[PDB]
């Protein structure tokens, strides 16, 4: 048997894909066919969502995570996030799903029918894991494809309809970006921001200009690096530093994807710019701030002076200062004062919330949004009962920010475990004790006693 | 080793097995289905049907409050549903 | 106990006339109540203003009276404050503000009546629980 | 050999009584800072306004605590997720009032414990061992990350991180049940199976190997003297142990491969603790346990309580009393 | 030369035949409307 | 060769499922405990004893079904089918909670039978009975929790009910009423259970990662022969690793495996003792010095005082529904509550 059994390949069935490590043709088929399943899911799930979609309910009351990604890109939506035309969602769905069939055709062909290994069919597509030059060149190719991809997002924003801008004046609208940010002081200042509260590292990006700009930088950086790695081979210090094997390379990618999954988790939980609350529901901080606003408005309508109302602890019942003096909402939501959102910023002055604006300039749409966001806070049960844990059945709701953050923390953590597993194993295999200690030269036995 | 019984792989793959169990398994299932569908499970165990938890205008539960008059209490509760 | 036409008979107007609902309408009104109202009115309280609940005793003391189908249907078209003095379609969903509350667009007169019937039938079933809040969970 | 190479050989030396290693270079200063700050604060730190409401909680021994009630109190809710190093405070007195030691301790600790994990991989590479011990440690480390870091991140405040104290831990657990129904979450139920089963199988394996010790000693001396450190042969009879245990249940529910047996011992509690850590980490984003409150109703519509509704009444008691001065508005949204 | 009826036979059937009977009862319960 | 000796040979016959003398106690009792739980979670209510639904028949799922304890008014009655409470009536027996005593009592004697089964098999194979000895801890837990605890209380009503969320209720009751987290006997129980899981995980992983190479495959499992005389992993390398990582290590294989018996076994025994104390309400609920200070000094607050306020909320908010035979009527205005919530 061409591997395909434990005797000849040295791997059991439960580690059977390890048999493909040195069969480049059969390995190609697995990768392409699996890529087919990814494109398939993106396809079928969009159609599923569209089939279940009711345009009169908010997207986030309907369990949708893919249609919000298409709407953010400016397709299918008008002012306020309102769905104008669902046809683009159908196109996105059908086109991915059809593509998965040519991917699936190619993967099943390469895995079953085609050559087991590629190295005798063409020195271009074949490779040895240990070939440092060939390995960096494939890396270089894929770097170039990634940077092109980043530039496609730019072309949509600047030349092909714009992006949905939750900050656009008048309640949000699709909008063409004509002045991307290119100042590297801003683009890279994000990378040097602290990840802690009030700074938020790159999760704090709050305007589409910076977003489009950053993707011009990344797209050109990837294209440069792709070329760099196609024309270069690794330097001495890099060769002594890494393990050069199929398994080590996998373990470096597992590390990378873990880090990225943690960042994604925090992006969807905190960022309301590239995850517009119009589509994903309010953020945790946002909902909690919206509750303080709601009851500020109600009590003020009754004749309360919200600025001078002393709460039970002595802090203001409605308004207090943050630790650096800014006027902020009171109560437990004091933890969330870093929140920024289109519905709240018009009440903000140089020293924080402005009592004059609070007393006079609160519009009904702000009261509407605050009530809506407060009653769509991202709390709810695994069986999709909305609210705190003590609420009764009635509301069938779990925020998509909850679904997206929890699922990706779980994915990010298991890939960190995978990184440790395959990184440790690649080190041991390359030194030659991954199968156990050699009885005839147990290293400990040649070392002095500790005591 | 072997304690002398017929191996399990041998039986579930044999034809005589599934000939006998193509009937017994679904028959037991259907028998179980009929135990509930006929309403017989309610009367064996004394479990309320969805209409016999409360009387029409009572919000108190028929809690048994006496050790030796207990079976007599439940009978009194059961006749105030009618 | 069970769902009887006696339980399902609620005031139609303020003039003591009544109307009897079916099972289908009651479950329809509950389905539609969850769809459009429960985010704020779960169990008969009001999350964004707990001072006002959906108890029949409360609806009776609203101006105009709201403890009958017609008064409840009218509130869902042109809602007012509790004393009747201000209209609040700008901040409370209604047919009059179906533009800014899009969930109200696909509601027909038949639907609003089913919703009101639910609101009026439910406290006869749950008693204190309806509009009582967590004390009675 | 130059100085740098000499230094590298000492750092990675396998002859040090305690292995240092490159992970050890980070681990040693960070664990020492955390340990020394924790000891001093547990004995001496003044009261801390954990909930940001000017209502300080006394945690230290000198301020009227004992071992069971003492804690290093989490930092003020007014701070939220902001970074609060000593140099950001106007004075040590302000840093203490607002809960500064808690941030100092947990950041150094999580860093050191991550390097502890790394240090376990490192020494195993220098000794020629297989590398996956550090993977098993990832389960307790992941759990520590969940209570001190991830759960504060989801909720927006290190003031809802787990206190560094015995009673402070129970407070965390109760408040958590009210707000997430963690008992009704299958990932916690999986953690319970993880540690119950872990303890079960720990006792099983201990009792079965001990049941089959080969007679090597008289009745006066300890049986432990039948094993000599590093002896080549085994000291128990796995065939006899299999023979007992195969008959106790049935023959195939029992292991006869030592390797398969020991991998089962590692895999069971580690996987379960992975899940319970993943449960704290996903409830950090308020995906809570099953809500069956009022899930059964009768033909009229009356609520027929189940045991789930009884759990909810207890949850409601924790909810309404916890942090009894910290809420101005009716929903406790984080 | 295997028997068909053994103590083993009795053991597996004491469990299995009520199990399937109970599964059919529970399946039927899914269709009870209040 | 009497008839006794002939019966002995058939019981101790080597078959797929060993029977033995102990089986006569074990198999009937375990099967009826098991069967009684399955019967009661599937078909039987708790409406008349508790005011609760508890079966799939009523609409409960796997997490909310239970065989619930009998009503408080039954006291500690054995609740025999032929007893004076049910008087032969099977349907009434089910409604009055007889399945709880049925399951509790048959399960008690099934546990006895299982331990004798360990002694019986141990003697016939010729190994020492340390596995029987370890099983004493589960027995101690079962007896203290299901039998001794309610016997010290007013009735079987307050023992655990057999169900997933019924046990969760028991947990929270023990927090709110007994302050059981503060009890050092439970703390020792926690340390033994968490420590047993630790020892299980660390021993398994140490063996798996100090194996000798005894085959050429990447699956190391096939390189173990149960008749081989040699250790399958290196104790000397395991020892050095832990010595340099953690400071100390095991050096004795027998002590290592005795320690793994000892730790969880002693933990469960210690927690059993505290429950016996709770049978009498002999709690470690308070620290008196803290209450004296707190009562006099309204600025003194610790995590201990904070937890008692939580306990007080549990008691008042759950008692009316949890003990319905008490007819607790707590008006809103007396329910303890913080601000706003
Ligand atoms: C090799 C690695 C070496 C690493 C060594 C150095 C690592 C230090 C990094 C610290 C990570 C912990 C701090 C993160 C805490 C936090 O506030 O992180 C969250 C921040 C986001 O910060 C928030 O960002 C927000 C941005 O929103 C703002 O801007 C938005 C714009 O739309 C909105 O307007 C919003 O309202 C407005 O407030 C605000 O600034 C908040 O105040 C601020 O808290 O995310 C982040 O920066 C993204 C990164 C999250 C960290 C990933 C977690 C990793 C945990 C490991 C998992 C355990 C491992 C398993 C153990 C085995
Ligand atoms: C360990 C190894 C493992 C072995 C496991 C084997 C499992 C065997 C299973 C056996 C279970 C025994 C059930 C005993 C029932 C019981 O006790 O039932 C209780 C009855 C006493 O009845 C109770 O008596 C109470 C007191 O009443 C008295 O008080 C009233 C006013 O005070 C009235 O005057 C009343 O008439 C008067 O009788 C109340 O009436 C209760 O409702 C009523 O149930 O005693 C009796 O049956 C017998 C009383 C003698 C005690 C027998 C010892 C067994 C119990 C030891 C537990 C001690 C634990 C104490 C807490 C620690
Ligand atoms: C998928 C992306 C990817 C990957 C996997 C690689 C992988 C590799 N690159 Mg390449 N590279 C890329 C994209 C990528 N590159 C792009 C887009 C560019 C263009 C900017 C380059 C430019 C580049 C150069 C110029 C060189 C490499 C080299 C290397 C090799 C050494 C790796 C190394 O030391 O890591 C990094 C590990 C280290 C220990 C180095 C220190 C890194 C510190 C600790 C991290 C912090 C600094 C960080 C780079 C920037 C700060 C980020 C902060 C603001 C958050 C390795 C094969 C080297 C090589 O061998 O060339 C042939 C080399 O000299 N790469
Ligand atoms: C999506 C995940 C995935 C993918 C892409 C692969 C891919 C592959 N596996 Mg792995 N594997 C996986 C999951 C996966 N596996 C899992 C989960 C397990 C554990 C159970 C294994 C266990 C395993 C073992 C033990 C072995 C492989 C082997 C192989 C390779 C040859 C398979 C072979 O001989 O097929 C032969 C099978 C058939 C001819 C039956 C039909 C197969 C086709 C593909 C059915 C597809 C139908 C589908 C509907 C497509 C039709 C649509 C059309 C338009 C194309 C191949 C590259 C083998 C290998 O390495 O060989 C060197 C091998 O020995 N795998
Ligand atoms: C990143 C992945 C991701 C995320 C965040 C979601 C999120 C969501 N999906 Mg989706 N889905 C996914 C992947 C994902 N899905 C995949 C791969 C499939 C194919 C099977 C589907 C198929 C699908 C359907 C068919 C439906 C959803 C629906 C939903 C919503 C409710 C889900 C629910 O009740 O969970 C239920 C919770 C569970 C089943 C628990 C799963 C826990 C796993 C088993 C443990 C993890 C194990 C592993 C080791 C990790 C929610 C918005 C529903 C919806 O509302 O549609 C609009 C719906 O009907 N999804
Ligand atoms: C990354 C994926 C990948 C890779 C590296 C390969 C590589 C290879 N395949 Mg495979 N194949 C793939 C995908 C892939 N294929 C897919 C998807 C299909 C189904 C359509 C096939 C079907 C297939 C068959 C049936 C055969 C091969 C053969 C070959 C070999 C020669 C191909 C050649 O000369 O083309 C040279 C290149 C061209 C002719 C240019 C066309 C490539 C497209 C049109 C460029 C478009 C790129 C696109 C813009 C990028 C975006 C796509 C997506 C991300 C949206 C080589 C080993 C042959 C072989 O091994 O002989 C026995 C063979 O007979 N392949
Ligand atoms: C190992 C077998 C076993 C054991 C230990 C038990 C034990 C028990 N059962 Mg269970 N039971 C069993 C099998 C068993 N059962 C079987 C197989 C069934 C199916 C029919 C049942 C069905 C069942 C029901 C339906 C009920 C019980 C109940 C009980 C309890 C009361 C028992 C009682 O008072 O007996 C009294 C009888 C004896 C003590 C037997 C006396 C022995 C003889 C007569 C003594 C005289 C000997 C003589 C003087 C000298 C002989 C010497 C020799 C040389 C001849 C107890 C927990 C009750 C219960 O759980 O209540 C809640 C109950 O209602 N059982
Ligand atoms: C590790 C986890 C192992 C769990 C078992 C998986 C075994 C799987 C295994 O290793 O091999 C499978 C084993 C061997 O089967 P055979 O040898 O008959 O199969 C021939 C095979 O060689 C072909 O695959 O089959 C079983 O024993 C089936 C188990 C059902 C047993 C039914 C017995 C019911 C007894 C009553 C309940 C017990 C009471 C106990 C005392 C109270
Ligand atoms: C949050 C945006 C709400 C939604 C969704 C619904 N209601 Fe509402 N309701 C809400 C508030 C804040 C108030 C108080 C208004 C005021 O200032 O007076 C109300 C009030 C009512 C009433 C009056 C009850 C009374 O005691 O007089 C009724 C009858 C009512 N609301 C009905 C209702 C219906 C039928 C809804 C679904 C279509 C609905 N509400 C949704 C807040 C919110
Ligand atoms: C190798 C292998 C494997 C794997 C495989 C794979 C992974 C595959 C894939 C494959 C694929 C990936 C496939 C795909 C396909 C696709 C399709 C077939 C599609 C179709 C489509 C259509 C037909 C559509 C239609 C439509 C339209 C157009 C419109 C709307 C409606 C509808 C939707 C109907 C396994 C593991 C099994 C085993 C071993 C071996
Ligand atoms: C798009 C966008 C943007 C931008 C971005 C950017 C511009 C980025 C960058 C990025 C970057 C720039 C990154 C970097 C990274 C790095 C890393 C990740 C590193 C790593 C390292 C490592 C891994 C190493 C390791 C080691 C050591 C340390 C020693 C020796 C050994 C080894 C080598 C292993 C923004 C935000 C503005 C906005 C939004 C959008
Ligand atoms: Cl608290
Ligand atoms: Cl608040
Ligand atoms: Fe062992």
């Amino acid at each position: 048997a061409t591997n395909r059994d434990q005797e000849s390949s040295g791997f059991a069935w439960w580690a059977g894909n390890a048999r493909l490590i040195n069969l480049s043709g059969k390995l190609l088929g697995a990768h392409v066919a699996h890529a087919g399943l990814i494109v398939f899911w993106a396809g079928a799930m969009t159609l599923f969502e569209l089939a279940h979609f009711i345009p009169e309910k908010p997207m986030y009351e309907q369990g949708l995570i893919l249609i919000p990604h298409i709407a953010t890109l400016g397709w299918g939506v008008g002012p306020g996030g309102e769905v104008v035309d669902t046809f683009p969602f159908f196109v996105v769905g059908v086109v991915h799903l059809i593509s998965s069939a040519v991917l699936g055709f190619g993967g099943v062909y390469h895995a079953i029918r085609g050559p087991e290994t590629l190295e005798e069919y063409s020195s271009f597509f074949g490779y040895d894991w240990k070939d440092k030059n060939k390995m960096t060149t494939i890396l270089g190719f894929h770097l170039i494809v990634l940077g092109i991809g980043a530039l496609l997002l730019v072309a949509k924003a600047m030349f092909f309809g714009g992006l949905y801008d939750t900050w656009a004046p008048g309640g949000g609208d699709v909008r063409v970006i004509t002045n991307p940010t290119l100042d590297p002081r801003v683009i890279f200042g994000y990378l040097l921001k602290s990840p802690f509260g009030g700074e938020g590292w790159i999760v704090s990006v709050n305007n589409l200009e910076d977003v489009v700009g950053g993707h011009i930088w990344i797209g050109l950086i990837c294209i440069a690096g792709g070329i760099w790695h196609i024309l270069t081979t690794p330097f001495g210090w890099a060769r002594r530093a890494f393990i050069w094997s199929g398994e080590a390379y996998l373990s470096y990618s597992l590390g990378a994807l873990s880090m990225m999954g943690f960042i994604a988790t925090c992006f969807v939980w905190f960022n309301n710019t590239v995850y517009p609350s119009e589509f994903y529901g309010p953020t945790g901080p946002e909902a909690s701030q919206a509750q303080a606003m709601t009851f500020l408005i109600r009590d003020q309508k009754l004749g309360a002076n919200v600025g001078s109302a002393q709460g039970p602890t002595g802090l203001g019942k409605y308004l207090m200062r943050s630790p650096t003096g800014e006027i902020i909402f009171g109560g437990e939501t004091m933890r969330f004062w870093d929140f920024r959102g289109p519905w709240l910023e018009p009440l903000r002055g140089p020293n924080g919330l402005d009592l004059n604006k609070i007393k006079n300039d609160i519009q009904p749409w702000q009261e509407r949004r605050a009530a809506e966001y407060m009653t769509h806070a991202p709390l709810g049960s695994l069986n999709s009962v909305g609210g705190v844990a003590t609420e009764i059945n009635s509301v069938n709701f779990v925020s998509p920010r909850s679904w997206l953050a929890t699922s990706h923390f779980v994915l990010a953590f298991f890939f960190l475990v995978g990184h440790l597993w395959h990184a440790g194993r690649a080190r041991a295999a390359a030194a030659g004790f991954e199968k156990g200690i050699d009885r005839e030269s147990e290293p400990v036995l040649s070392m002095p006693s500790l005591d | 080793g072997t304690t002398g019984e017929r191996p399990f792989s041998d039986i579930i793959t044999s034809v005589r097995y599934w000939v006998i169990h193509s009937i017994t398994i679904p028959a037991l299932f259907i028998a179980g289905w009929l135990f509930v569908s006929t309403g017989l499970a309610y009367d064996v165990f004394g479990t309320p049907r969805p209409d016999s938890y409360y009387a029409q205008e009572q919000r108190s539960i028929p809690l048994v409050t006496d050790r030796f008059e207990a079976k007599q209490q439940v009978e009194t509760f059961l006749e105030q549903l009618k | 106990a069970e769902l009887t036409p006696e339980v399902l008979t609620v005031p139609l107007n303020s003039e003591g006339k009544t109307i009897t609902l079916t099972e289908k309408q009651y479950l329809e009104g509950k389905r539609l109540f969850q769809y459009a109202c429960a985010s704020c009115h779960v169990g008969g309280i009001t999350k964004t203003n707990p001072s006002l609940d959906l108890r029949t005793e409360t609806l009776a003391l609203a101006t105009p009276p709201r403890d009958n189908i017609e008064g409840l249907v009218d509130y869902m078209k042109n809602p007012t404050t509790y004393d009747g003095e201000q209209e609040i379609a700008e901040v409370h969903p209604s047919l009059r503000s179906a533009d800014i509350f899009p969930k109200m667009r696909n509601l027909t007169e038949k639907d609003l009546v089913a919703i009101a019937g639910h609101i009026l039938v439910e406290p006869k079933i749950l008693g204190d629980k309806w509009g009582g809040g967590k004390v009675y969970y | 050999a130059n100085l740098w190479e000499r230094f590298c050989n000492w750092v990675t030396s396998t002859d040090n009584r305690l292995y240092v290693g490159w992970f050890g270079v980070i681990m040693i200063p960070t664990l020492l800072a955390a340990t020394i700050c924790f000891v001093i604060a547990f004995i001496a730190a003044p009261p801390v306004d954990i909930d940001g409401i000017r209502e300080p909680v006394s945690g230290s021994l000198l301020y009227g605590n004992n071992i069971i009630t003492g804690a290093v109190v989490p930092s003020s809710n007014a701070i939220g997720l902001h970074f609060y190093p000593i140099w950001e405070a106007a004075s040590l007195d302000e840093w203490l009032y607002n809960g500064g030691p808690y941030q100092l301790i947990i950041f150094h600790f999580l860093l050191g414990a991550s390097c502890y994990m790394g240090r376990q991989w490192e020494l195993s590479y220098r000794l020629g061992m297989r590398p996956w011990i550090c993977v098993a440690y990832s389960a307790p480390l992941a759990s520590a990350f969940a209570v001190f870091l991830i759960y504060p991140i989801g909720q927006g405040s290190f003031s809802d991180g787990m206190p560094l104290g015995i009673s402070g831990t129970f407070n965390f657990m109760i408040v958590f049940q009210a707000e997430h129904n963690i008992l009704m979450h299958p990932f916690h139920q999986l953690g319970v199976a993880g540690v119950f089963g872990g303890a079960l199988f720990c006792a099983m394996h201990g009792s079965l190997v001990t049941s089959s010790l080969i007679r090597e000693t008289t009745e006066t001396e300890s049986a432990n003297y039948g094993y000599k450190f590093g002896q080549e042969e085994e000291t128990y009879n796995i065939v006899a142990a299999h023979g007992y245990f195969g008959r106790l249940i049935f023959q195939y529910a029992s292991f006869n491969n030592s390797r398969s047996l020991h991998f089962f011992l590692a895999a069971w509690p580690v996987v379960g603790v992975w899940f319970t850590a993943l449960g704290i980490s996903t409830m950090a984003f308020n995906l809570n346990g099953f809500n069956f409150n009022h899930s059964v109703i009768d033909a009229k519509g009356n609520v027929i309580n189940t045991w789930a509704d009884i759990i909810n009444r207890a949850n409601l008691g924790m909810e309404v009393m916890h942090e009894r001065n910290a809420h101005n508005f009716p929903l406790d949204l984080a | 030369s295997y028997p068909i009826f053994t103590v083993r036979w009795v053991a597996v059937h004491t469990l299995a035949v009520p199990t399937i009977f109970f599964l059919g009862a529970i399946a039927a319960m899914q269709f009870i409307q209040r | 060769r009497g008839w006794f000796d002939i019966l002995d040979d058939w019981l101790k016959r080597d078959r797929f499922v060993f029977v033995g003398w102990s089986g006569i106690l074990l198999f009937p009792c375990a099967y009826l405990a098991l069967g009684g739980w399955l019967t009661g979670t599937t078909f039987v209510t708790s409406w008349y004893t508790h005011g609760l639904a508890s079966s799939y028949l009523e609409g409960c799922n796997f997490l909310t079904v239970a065989v619930s304890t009998p009503a408080n008014s039954m006291g500690h009655s054995l609740l025999l089918l032929w007893g004076p409470e049910a008087q032969g009536d099977f349907t009434r027996w089910c409604q009055l909670g007889g399945l709880w005593t049925f399951i509790a009592l048959h399960g008690a004697f099934g546990l006895i039978g299982f331990m004798l089964r360990q002694f019986e098999i141990a003697r016939l194979v010729g190994v020492r009975p340390y596995n029987a000895i370890a099983f004493s801890a589960p027995i101690a837990v079962f007896v203290s929790v299901f039998l001794i605890y309610p016997l010290g209380q007013s009735s079987w009503f307050f023992a655990p009910s057999f169900g997933v969320a019924a046990i969760f209720r028991f947990l929270l009751f023990f927090q709110g009423f007994h302050n059981w987290t503060l009890n050092p006997f439970h703390m020792m129980g926690v340390a033994g259970v968490l420590g047993g899981a630790l020892l299980c995980a660390i021993h398994g992983a140490t063996v798996e990662n100090t194996l000798f190479q005894d085959g050429e495959g990447a699956s190391t499992f096939r390189a173990f022969n149960p008749t081989q005389a040699e250790e399958t992993y290196s104790m000397v390398t395991a020892n050095r690793f832990w010595s340099q990582i953690f400071g100390i290590a095991f050096s004795n294989k027998r002590w290592l495996h005795f320690f793994m018996l000892f730790v969880p076994v002693t933990g469960l025994w210690m927690s059993a003792i505290g429950v016996v104390g709770l049978a009498l309400n002999l709690r470690s609920y308070d620290f008196i010095s803290q209450e004296i200070r707190a009562a006099e000094d309204p600025e003194f607050e610790t995590f201990y005082t904070k937890n008692l306020l939580l306990n007080e909320g549990i008691r008042a908010w759950m008692a009316p529904q949890d003990q319905p035979h008490e007819n607790f009527v707590f008006p809103e205005e007396v329910l303890p509550r913080g601000n706003a919530l």
